């Protein structure tokens, strides 16, 4: 029956999500069930899970699938396909033009370096939206356009880096659609001694304050936010809660994952305004587990 | 670990 063999199977990686949906209370939601039969057909991934905390309310209907192989042409059309196959819904229109305008012409799929898509779903239809990312290195053209897209000013554009660049795009239900640039740095960088004293001159001490437990920090950009969001990468989820002061809403979510098996690390995503506050009330957090064949 | 590079 099947031709390709794996040591995974795709029961485990809807457990995994099932978990997810178990623990908070997720109904179906369009397309959930959708996503979940793409889920089951994807080859070496990580699934990552995660909870938005608005004060006392929980979005949790977010899970994004990262494609682990080097098929970078044939991960983004599948990808497509999936958005298109949720758009065919009559009352549904998806707004695809940004993601068109990046990828026109000639696009170089040997310049991809990451391939994301996922979902964030809510109750009402047009408030939820379906996501890809597409991280990008050494790739003039296209890094131009990105930031074209993304609307910032001539100084803000400046101190994006040329090597690599994380970015995100945003389709709601409704038509609406905005691109999101992550600029980030390494452990390595954001010890670098120009480099820290040079953050201390934009950043709070409230917000360089968790950066010895993580490997990665980074600020997300985009039109449709109403702030910089800030990115933490922390190395240890037991480490968390010394660090953030986080609500019980959003303690729910970190208490099921610091029992669950999968990675030990998380991204934890949050303005300035919060981290400077004496709890954390709106806040997101996440949480992965990788799937790879262990046949060699 | 979704997201790195
Ligand atoms: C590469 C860097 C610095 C950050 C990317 C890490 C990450 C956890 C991204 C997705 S957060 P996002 O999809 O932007 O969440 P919402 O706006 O939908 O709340
Ligand atoms: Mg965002």
């Amino acid at each position: 029956s099947k031709v390709f063999k794996s040591t995974i199977a795709p029961e485990e990686k809807l457990r995994y999500i099932g978990n997810h949906k178990q623990a908070f209370d997720i109904e179906p939601l369009y397309p959930l069930a959708l996503f979940e039969e793409f889920v089951a057909t994807t080859g070496d991934c990580i699934i990552e899970c995660s909870g938005k905390i608005k004060q006392d309310q929980l979005y949790p209907a977010r899970i994004d699938l990262q494609f682990s192989d080097k098929h970078h042409f044939h991960n983004i059309h599948t990808s497509i396909d999936f958005l298109k196959r949720a758009a065919s819904r009559t009352d549904v229109n998806l707004n695809l033009d940004i993601l068109a305008t990046f990828l026109a012409g000639n696009f170089d799929y040997s310049k991809v370096q990451n391939i994301l898509a996922g979902i964030d779903l809510r109750q009402n239809l047009g408030e939820s939206k379906l996501k890809l990312f597409i991280r990008i290195g050494d790739y003039p053209a296209k890094m131009a356009v990105a930031k074209h897209l993304c609307n910032i000013t001539p100084e803000s554009e400046a101190m994006l880096r040329s090597d690599t660049l994380h970015i995100g795009f945003d389709f709601y239900l409704d038509g609406r659609s905005a691109i999101e640039l992550y600029p980030e740095l390494k452990k390595d960088e954001f010890n670098h001694p120009f480099i820290y004293n040079q953050l201390k001159t934009i950043l709070s001490p409230e917000a360089l304050k968790p950066l010895p437990l993580c490997n990665l920090f980074g600020i997300g950009l985009s039109p449709a936010n109403e702030a910089n969001v800030l990115y933490y990468h922390l190395e240890n989820i037991e480490d968390f809660l010394s660090y953030f002061p986080i609500n019980d809403t959003a303690r729910r979510v970190h208490d099921f994952y610091l029992q669950q098996e999968g990675s030990r690390r998380m991204w934890v995503a949050l303005s300035e305004s919060e981290m400077k506050a004496g709890r954390i009330n709106n806040v997101n957090l996440y949480y992965s587990k990788a799937f790879t064949s262990q046949n060699p | 670990g979704a997201h790195t590079i």
